[PDB]
C-alpha cells in the first residue's frame, strides 16, 4: 500500500519517481536501526524520514497525513475511521459534519480545526505520530549511495548547505557548473580523479547539459569511501531520466515554513552587542522570510530573501559595531540600511519598502525593553556579562518561546480575514489531494 | 608585411622563442622581396594567413606581458607591436585601451602628457625619453604609472592651493578637472565634518551659494573646455549645495548624522608613505580605495537621491568583492550609475554589451582580460546571455570573487594561470521580464547584490541641468516639464511606443541646448524642444491631445533647409505636399541631436523616400559628401552582421556592420573625416538583432565584440531603422531612437501617379505622348475608379495605394512597345489606342489579382467610368487593329505520343 502510494506521487511529477531498491533498503535500515506491529510503526518511521525529503511542502503534508491515515486505519476502530474521514472532508470542503465523541488527540484536532488554524491542523498529524525529521546533512550521513541529487523551485539555492556540510564533515567539495563542454570534460576529469583518490564533487544546474546528463552521467551511476556526487536540478525545470533519478537518493531542498524554527536555524548556523545584533538579524530575517509567502497581502509580489542578504547584513552589523565604539549604536543608520541597501534592494515596488521599513522599525527600535513578537521580550545586554553568557542566556529566551497556532497573523502583525483565506486554501488543496489519494 | 617586420623582422632577441615561426617568417621575408624587385621592375595573402594561425600564442602571451592588449584585436596588437620606433600607431588605440584618453603628446623623441577624449591636456610629471630598442609594453607600462603619479601631483598642490584659501575660479584655469574634483571634495567633506561638530551649518550654506552663483557668473564668458569644467564643477557643487541644506533641516544631531553617513564622502590618510593610496571613499561605514585614474571630463550625473542609495548599494557590494546589480524598467540610468560611480572611485569602467554570441570562451576570455588589468567591468544587459552560459560561468565569477576575498595572487581560468589584480570588480545591469531575454539562475544571482531603479527622479535632473544652463526660472520650468510628460503619459492612447521617461527628457534637454542662440532661453526654447521631440512620434488625436496640454500647462526661420528639400524633390521628382514637409522638416529636426532614428509606418507610407531626400538636402545644405549603407537586418544572420569566432583556432571574423564601422574607423584616404556615414537597417527590429547595439544606440557609442574590441562610434555615423511595425520592438531599443511615427501616407493618389510616370520617362515626339498619357490620366474619374475598386475582393490583399506602380510600369511599357506603329495615323486613332492600353494596364493591375467575375465588373466600372475606346473581355490589340482572343487560337492536333 505504501509503494502505491509512493508510485502514485512519481506518477503526479518526475522527480518524485520511487524504484523497490530503495524501499528494500529502507526495509533492511528498519531492522539495522505486540512484536509485528513495532515492526510496522518503525517501517512507517522509516519510510517517512527517508522519503520526506524528496517532496516539497505540500507533498510532505500530503504524505504525512495519508501515512498517519493508513496507521491509524488499520490500528484504530471505525468511530475513529468515520471521525478523521469527516474531519479531513471538512478541511476539504466536500463534506460537513462534527466528529463523535469517544480519545483526546481527536478532541486536539477538533479544537485546532474549530479555531480555523488550518496549517497547525495539517502540521498535528506530523508532530503526532512521526517522531525523527531527516535534513541534508541526515542523508547524507545515513545512506549508502555514494551519488545524491538535489531538487529546488527556481530562485532558490541550496548549494550553501552542501558547502557548510562539507565543511562540517572535514571534506573537500568541488563545485562544477553545467552548460558548456568545456565544464562538461573537466567535470570528466575531475570524477575520474576523485574515484580515483576521493574527494566529493558538486555539479550544478544539471538539466542544462540533458545530453550528457542523458549519456555520460547515466552510464557511469549505471556502472573509493571519500567519494560522494552531488547534482542539483530545478523541480519546474526539463523531466531527467528516470533510472538515474532512481539510482540516486533525492532530496528537495526549500525554506523552513516555520518562524521558530528558522530562528533556531540561524541562530545555531552562526563583544556580546554583536550577539545581540546577530539574534536581532536572524529574527528579522525570520520574520520577513515568513512574510514573504504571503504573495497578495504580506508583500505586493513574490522575493526571494536568501542567505547572502542575512551574510551581507551581519557583515554591515560587525562594521558599525567596530566603528561605532563608543555605545552610541547609529540604531537609526542600521535601520536605513537595512531597509534599503541590504534587504530593500530587491524591492521593486514601493509599499513593500514601506512594509520592509515598518519591520526595520519594529525589530531594530534599539529600546532596553524590546517586544519583537507579542509573547517574548528581548533585554538588552549589560555591561558586565561575557559572550559566552550572552549566547547563553539569548538560547535560553529563544528556546522558552512556544510558537502559537496563529503565528502567520500575530507575529506578523496582519488582517486575519487574508490569512484565513490562504491557509484555508492551502489546507483545502492539501486535503483534497490526500482525499483522492485515499480512495484507490 | 610591416606588421611581421615588425614583430619578427627588425626586433632583436624575439626570434629565439619560435625557430619554426623564424623560418617562415624568413621565407615570407624572401617571397615579399621578390614581389617588390618584380613590382619595381592571392598566394602571398594565403601565406601571411596561414602563419597568422601560428601567431595566436604569441599574443595571448603579448597580452600576457601588458594586460591592457586584451582590448585590442589580433591586428590592432600587431600595429602596436611592430611600431617599433614611428610611436604613432600606438596614440591611436590609446582609446582602446583606457577610454578616456584619445591621443599621446610627442616632443623631440619623448613624452610630455596625454589628451583626454573631451580635450582636456594633462601634463606628466617627469618627461619620460623613448629608446630606439625599447618595445611597447615597458613605455606603456611605465605611462600608465606617470598617469596616475601625475594626477596625484595635481590632486595634491590643487588641494594644498585650496587649503591655503584661494577660490576655486583662479584654480579651475590650472589643473584637469579629476583634481579640482577630487580636491573639492576633500575640503567640502572636511568642512561639513568641522560644521557637524557644532550647531551651525548656514554660513557654510551662504558660502557654497555664493561660490555657485560665482560660478555660475564666470560659465558664461569662459572657453569651452573651461565651459566643460565648470559645467562638471557646477554638478557638484550644486549636490554640495544640496547635501549642506538637507543637513541644515534636520531637527536633531543624529539625523544629521545618519543623512552624512549616507552620503558619499572623500577623505585623505594623512599618515600613509605610498602616494596612490592616500585617498578613500567612506560610504555608510565602508572604505574604498581612490585609484587616481585618469578619468578626463565626463558628463556628469546628476546626484539624484536614487543615484546615492546606487552608489551605496554598490560600494555595500564591492566591500565583500561581490557584483553590482541593477534591474529594472529600461531608461533609468544603471550604465550611468556604474560609470558615475567609477568616475568618483577614480577609474573608467569598462562595459560590455552581453549577447547570445558570447559562449563560454569569449566571456571568460573578457573575464581574463579585465582582471588581469583591474579595471572595473560592466557587463550591460547580463540577461541577453543564455542561460547555459549563464549558468557555466557562474564557476568563474565565483572563482574571481574568492580570490579577491582570500587576496591570492593568481587564479585559474581557461586553463591557463594569470594574476589577479586586486582593484577588479564586476558590474551587471539587466533588465528583468522582457521578451527574448533569458533568466539568471539563483547560484549566479547569489554572486550579485542586486538594487531596483525603476522609478527615478527626473523633476530634480531637469532642474539642476536647466540651472546648468542657467534658466532664470528652473524649479518651475522643471515641474512644468514633468507633470506635462506625466500628463502626456497618462492621457494619450495607450500604444506600444508611447513611452515618456527619462531619455525622452534628456533628449529634450540636448536638443534645447543648442536653441539658446536662436530662441533664447527660456520658455520658447523648452516648448520648441518639446515638440521637436515628441511630436514626430506621436499620432493623430494623441497630436491633438499634445497641443492641447502643450497650450494648457504652458503659457505658449528654415527657409534655407524648406528650400533644399524642395530643391532635392525637383530633381528627385517628388512633390511637396503638407504632409511630406512636415515629415521632411521633423526628421531633420529630431536627427539634428538624436544620433539614431526610427522610421515606423504602413507599408510603402514614403519612409524611404523621406530619408532619401532630407539626404540630398543636407549634402545641398552642408556641402558634406554623403554615403549611406543600407543593411537588411533579417537577412542577414546575426553571426554575418556582427561577427562569429572560429572555434578551429580561436580567431575573431568581422561581420557587416561592424566591417562598415571598422573602416570608418581606420580611415585610410581621407575621405570619412568630412562626411556622414548612414546605416539604415531596412527590416523588421528583432530584439536579438538590435539588442546587441544597445551601448551602441545610447551614450556610450560603442561596440563591444566578443573579441574584446571596442570600436567606438564616430559623431558623423548615424544609424537609421526603416521598418513596418513595433509588435515585437522591445522598450530598450524604442527609448533609445528619436522615433518618427508616419500617421497616414505623405504623398496623394495624382502626385504619384505624376512622380511613376517621370521616373518611367527618366528611364527611357516624346513631349507629345507625355502630354498625351498625362491629360489620359485624368484625376477626376481616376479617383472614383480607386475608390470603387475597394469593393473587390482582392486575393493577397495589398492596399490599392500601392498598386499605381504595377498600372504606370504596365502602362509606359505597352506604349513604349507600340510606339513603333505610332507615326502612321490621326490623333484621334492615337488616343484610343492609348486609352485602351491604360485601360487594359489599369483592370490588370487593380483587378488582376481577383476572380473573373471581380475582372469583369472591374472593366463594367472602368468603361462606365471613363466617347474612347471600349475595353472588353477578350480585347487586344494586333500588328495597330482591335480585336479578340476568338481568332487567336491555333488549331492544335496532338499526335498520340
Ligand atoms: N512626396 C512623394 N511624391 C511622390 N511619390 C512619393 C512621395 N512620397 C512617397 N512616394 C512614393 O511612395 C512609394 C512608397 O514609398 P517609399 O519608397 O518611401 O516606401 P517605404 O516606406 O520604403 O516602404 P516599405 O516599408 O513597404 O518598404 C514610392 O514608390 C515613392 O515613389
Ligand atoms: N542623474 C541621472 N541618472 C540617470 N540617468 C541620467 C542622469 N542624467 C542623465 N541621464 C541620462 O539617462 C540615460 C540613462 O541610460 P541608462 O538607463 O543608464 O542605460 P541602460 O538602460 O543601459 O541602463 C543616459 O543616456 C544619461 O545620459
Ligand atoms: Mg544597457
Amino acid at each position: 500500500k505504501i509503494f502505491s502510494m509512493l508510485e502514485k506521487f512519481g506518477q503526479f511529477h518526475w522527480f518524485y519517481g520511487i524504484s523497490i531498491g530503495q524501499f528494500l533498503s529502507c526495509f533492511k535500515r528498519v531492522f539495522i536501526k505486540t512484536r509485528v506491529d513495532e515492526i510496522l510503526w518503525l517501517l512507517y518511521q522509516e519510510v517517512y524520514c527517508q522519503f520526506s525529503t524528496a517532496l516539497d511542502k505540500k507533498f510532505k503534508m500530503i504524505m504525512a497525513m495519508t501515512m498517519f491515515c493508513l496507521y491509524k486505519f488499520d490500528i484504530e476502530s471505525e468511530q475513529y475511521k468515520e471521525a478523521v474521514l469527516t474531519m479531513i472532508g471538512v478541511l476539504s470542503e466536500s463534506s460537513d459534519g462534527v466528529p463523535k465523541l469517544t480519545n483526546d488527540d481527536l478532541r486536539y484536532l477538533w479544537d485546532y480545526v474549530t479555531t480555523k488554524s488550518y496549517i497547525s491542523a495539517l502540521n498535528w498529524f506530523k508532530n503526532e505520530f512521526f517522531v525523527d525529521e531527516w535534513n541534508i546533512a541526515d542523508v547524507v550521513a545515513n545512506s549508502e549511495n555514494n551519488y545524491f541529487t538535489m531538487a529546488s523551485e527556481r530562485d532558490v539555492d541550496g548549494t550553501f548547505k552542501l558547502i557548510e556540510l562539507a565543511k562540517a564533515s572535514k571534506e573537500s567539495l568541488k563545485i562544477i557548473p553545467l552548460g558548456s563542454i568545456e565544464n562538461l570534460n573537466y567535470a570528466q576529469e575531475e570524477i575520474s580523479k576523485s574515484k580515483i583518490e576521493g574527494g566529493w564533487i558538486l555539479l550544478q544546474n544539471i538539466q542544462m547539459s540533458l545530453s550528457w546528463v542523458k549519456t555520460y552521467l547515466h552510464k557511469h551511476v549505471e556502472e573509493h569511501e571519500k567519494f560522494k556526487m552531488f547534482m542539483t536540478c530545478h523541480l519546474t525545470g526539463d523531466k531527467l531520466p528516470a533510472p538515474l533519478l532512481q539510482r540516486t537518493d533525492r532530496v528537495v531542498y526549500e525554506d523552513i515554513p516555520g518562524i521558530l524554527d528558522t530562528v533556531k536555524d540561524l541562530w545555531g548556523s552562526q563583544g556580546v552587542w554583536s550577539v545581540y545584533c546577530t539574534f536581532l538579524l536572524s529574527w528579522f530575517h525570520a520574520l520577513i522570510t515568513a512574510r514573504t509567502r504571503l504573495v497578495p497581502h504580506g508583500f505586493s509580489k513574490k522575493y526571494y530573501f536568501n542567505d547572502c542578504d542575512f551574510q551581507f547584513a551581519s557583515v554591515y552589523l560587525e562594521n558599525v559595531l567596530a566603528t561605532n565604539s563608543t555605545n552610541n549604536i547609529p540604531w537609526a543608520q542600521v535601520r536605513d540600511h537595512i531597509a534599503t541597501i541590504v534587504y530593500g534592494g530587491k524591492i521593486d515596488e514601493e509599499k513593500d519598502l514601506e512594509v520592509v521599513a515598518k519591520l526595520c522599525a519594529h525589530v531594530f527600535c534599539g529600546s532596553d525593553n524590546l517586544q519583537i513578537v507579542p509573547g517574548v521580550r528581548i533585554p538588552q545586554p549589560l555591561l558586565q556579562q561575557s559572550e559566552e553568557e550572552e549566547r547563553a542566556r539569548l538560547t535560553a529566551i529563544l528556546s522558552n518561546t512556544i510558537e502559537p497556532a496563529d503565528s502567520l497573523s500575530s507575529w506578523l502583525q496582519l488582517p486575519r480575514e487574508s490569512i484565513l483565506d490562504y491557509e484555508r486554501l492551502q489546507a483545502k488543496e492539501v486535503a483534497s489531494s490526500t482525499e483522492q489519494l485515499l480512495q484507490e | 608585411w610591416l606588421d611581421l617586420y615588425g614583430i619578427l623582422g627588425e626586433n632583436l632577441d624575439i626570434q629565439n622563442f619560435l625557430p619554426l615561426e623564424t623560418s617562415k617568417f624568413k621565407s615570407l621575408t624572401s617571397e615579399y622581396k621578390m614581389i617588390t624587385t618584380r613590382a619595381f621592375q592571392k598566394l602571398t595573402i594565403d601565406s601571411l594567413k596561414m602563419i597568422k594561425s601560428s601567431l595566436s600564442t604569441f599574443l595571448e602571451r603579448q597580452r600576457r606581458q601588458f594586460p591592457r592588449f586584451y582590448f585590442l584585436g589580433n591586428d590592432d596588437l600587431l600595429k602596436i607591436i611592430g611600431s617599433g620606433k614611428h610611436h604613432d600607431q600606438v596614440s591611436k588605440f590609446m582609446k582602446k585601451m583606457f577610454g578616456s584618453i584619445e591621443s599621446i603628446i610627442f616632443f623631440e623623441d619623448s613624452i610630455t602628457g596625454v589628451r583626454s577624449v573631451e580635450g582636456e591636456v594633462l601634463n606628466l610629471n617627469e618627461k619620460i625619453e623613448l629608446k630606439d630598442s625599447i618595445q611597447a609594453q615597458e613605455w606603456l607600462n611605465i605611462l600608465d604609472t606617470e598617469i596616475k603619479l601625475s594626477v596625484f601631483t595635481q590632486f595634491r598642490d590643487c588641494l594644498g592651493q585650496l587649503k591655503d584659501g584661494t577660490d576655486i575660479e583662479v584654480v579651475v584655469s590650472k589643473y584637469i578637472f579629476q583634481a579640482i574634483l577630487l580636491s573639492a571634495q576633500v575640503m567640502w567633506t572636511e568642512l561639513v565634518e568641522k560644521c557637524l561638530q557644532t550647531n551651525e551649518f548656514s554660513k557654510y550654506w551662504k558660502e557654497v551659494d555664493m561660490k555657485i552663483k560665482g560660478l555660475l557668473d564666470k560659465l558664461n564668458k569662459s572657453s569651452d573646455n573651461v565651459k566643460k569644467k565648470i559645467e562638471a564643477l557646477l554638478v557638484e557643487y550644486l549636490h554640495f549645495n544640496n547635501v549642506i541644506g538637507q543637513l541644515k533641516n534636520c531637527s536633531t544631531k543624529e539625523e544629521a548624522r545618519l543623512l552624512w553617513a549616507k552620503v558619499q564622502k572623500f577623505y585623505q590618510k594623512n599618515d600613509t608613505l605610498d602616494d596612490l593610496n592616500s585617498v578613500f571613499i567612506s560610504q555608510s561605514g565602508y572604505l574604498l580605495q581612490y585609484k587616481f585614474e585618469y578619468i578626463g571630463i565626463p558628463e556628469r550625473l546628476i546626484y539624484t537621491p536614487l543615484l546615492l542609495v546606487g552608489f551605496a548599494t554598490l560600494t555595500d557590494s564591492l566591500h565583500q568583492k561581490y557584483g553590482g546589480c541593477f534591474f529594472g524598467p529600461a531608461g533609468t540610468g544603471k550604465t550611468e550609475t556604474v560609470k558615475a560611480f567609477g568616475q568618483n572611485l577614480g577609474r573608467v569602467v569598462v562595459v560590455f554589451n552581453c549577447d547570445d554570441s558570447f559562449d563560454y570562451q569569449v566571456l571568460s576570455r573578457l573575464l581574463v582580460g579585465i582582471t588581469q588589468i583591474g579595471a572595473w567591468g560592466c557587463f550591460d544587459e547580463f540577461n541577453r546571455l543564455d542561460e547555459k552560459v549563464l549558468s557555466a560561468v557562474s564557476a568563474n565569477i565565483q572563482q574571481i570573487q574568492n580570490g579577491l576575498q582570500v587576496g591570492k595572487s593568481h587564479i585559474t581560468l581557461l586553463e591557463e594561470e594569470t594574476p589577479l589584480s586586486p582593484h577588479t570588480a564586476v558590474f551587471i545591469t539587466l533588465n528583468p521580464g522582457y521578451n527574448g531575454r533569458s533568466e539568471l539562475p539563483e547560484n549566479l544571482k547569489k554572486s550579485f547584490r542586486e538594487f531596483s531603479m525603476k522609478s527615478p527622479q527626473s523633476g530634480t535632473i531637469a532642474e539642476m541641468i536647466l540651472q546648468i544652463m542657467g534658466f532664470e526660472d528652473s524649479k518651475s520650468l522643471a515641474s512644468k516639464i514633468v507633470h506635462f510628460l506625466e500628463l502626456l503619459s497618462s492621457k494619450c492612447s495607450s500604444m506600444n511606443h508611447y513611452h515618456f521617461g527619462l531619455r525622452t527628457l534628456k533628449g529634450v534637454l540636448r536638443n534645447c541646448s543648442p536653441l539658446v542662440s536662436e530662441f533664447g532661453e527660456g520658455e520658447k526654447t523648452v516648448v520648441e524642444s518639446l515638440k521637436r521631440v515628441i511630436l514626430p512620434s506621436l499620432g493623430d488625436t494623441d497630436e491633438l491631445v499634445f497641443k492641447d496640454e502643450l497650450s494648457k500647462i504652458f503659457d505658449s526661420n528654415s527657409k534655407a533647409i524648406v528650400q533644399c528639400l524642395k530643391d532635392a524633390g525637383q530633381r528627385s521628382g517628388f512633390s511637396m505636399s503638407e504632409e511630406f514637409l512636415k515629415k521632411c522638416m521633423q526628421f531633420y529636426y529630431m536627427q539634428k541631436t538624436q544620433q539614431a532614428l526610427i522610421l515606423v509606418g504602413k507599408a510603402g507610407c514614403g519612409k524611404t523616400a523621406t530619408w532619401k531626400t532630407v539626404i540630398d538636402a543636407m549634402a545641398i545644405f552642408d556641402g558634406h559628401a554623403n554615403v549611406v549603407y543600407v543593411i537588411d537586418t533579417k537577412v542577414l544572420t546575426k553571426e554575418s552582421l556582427y561577427g562569429s569566432m572560429l572555434k578551429a583556432t580561436l580567431e575573431w571574423r568581422d561581420g557587416l556592420f561592424t566591417s562598415i564601422l571598422r573602416r570608418v574607423n581606420d580611415d585610410i584616404t581621407g575621405t570619412f573625416k568630412n562626411s556622414r556615414i548612414w546605416v539604415v537597417f531596412d527590416s523588421d527590429l528583432d530584439p536579438e538583432y538590435v539588442e546587441a547595439m544597445n551601448s551602441v544606440l545610447d551614450d556610450n557609442k560603442i561596440l563591444t565584440l566578443p573579441n574584446g574590441e571596442r570600436l567606438p562610434i564616430p559623431p558623423n555615423f548615424r544609424i537609421l531603422f526603416e521598418t513596418d511595425n513595433l509588435d515585437h520592438t522591445t522598450p530598450a531599443t524604442i527609448t533609445r531612437c528619436g522615433l518618427l511615427w508616419f500617421s497616414t501616407d505623405v504623398c496623394s493618389i495624382s502626385s504619384k501617379i505624376d512622380h511613376l510616370l517621370n521616373k518611367s520617362y527618366e528611364a527611357l515626339e516624346l513631349d507629345k505622348l507625355k502630354d498625351l498619357i498625362s491629360d489620359s490620366f485624368d484625376m477626376a474619374s481616376l479617383t472614383n475608379i480607386f475608390t470603387c475598386s475597394n469593393d473587390l475582393v482582392h486575393i493577397l490583399g495589398v492596399r490599392t495605394f500601392n498598386k499605381l506602380e504595377t498600372a504606370v510600369q504596365l502602362a509606359v511599357h505597352l506604349i513604349s512597345s507600340y510606339r513603333q506603329w505610332f507615326q502612321n495615323l490621326d490623333d484621334k486613332s492615337l488616343k484610343d489606342v492609348i486609352t485602351l492600353l491604360i485601360k487594359r494596364s489599369l483592370l490588370y493591375a487593380l483587378a488582376g489579382d481577383s476572380t473573373g467575375e471581380s475582372q469583369r465588373a472591374f472593366i463594367q466600372t472602368i468603361n462606365t467610368y471613363f466617347d474612347s475606346q471600349e475595353l472588353s473581355d477578350y480585347s487586344t490589340i494586333v500588328i495597330l487593329s482591335f480585336s479578340s482572343f476568338c481568332s487567336e487560337i491555333p488549331s492544335v492536333s496532338l499526335e498520340a505520343h
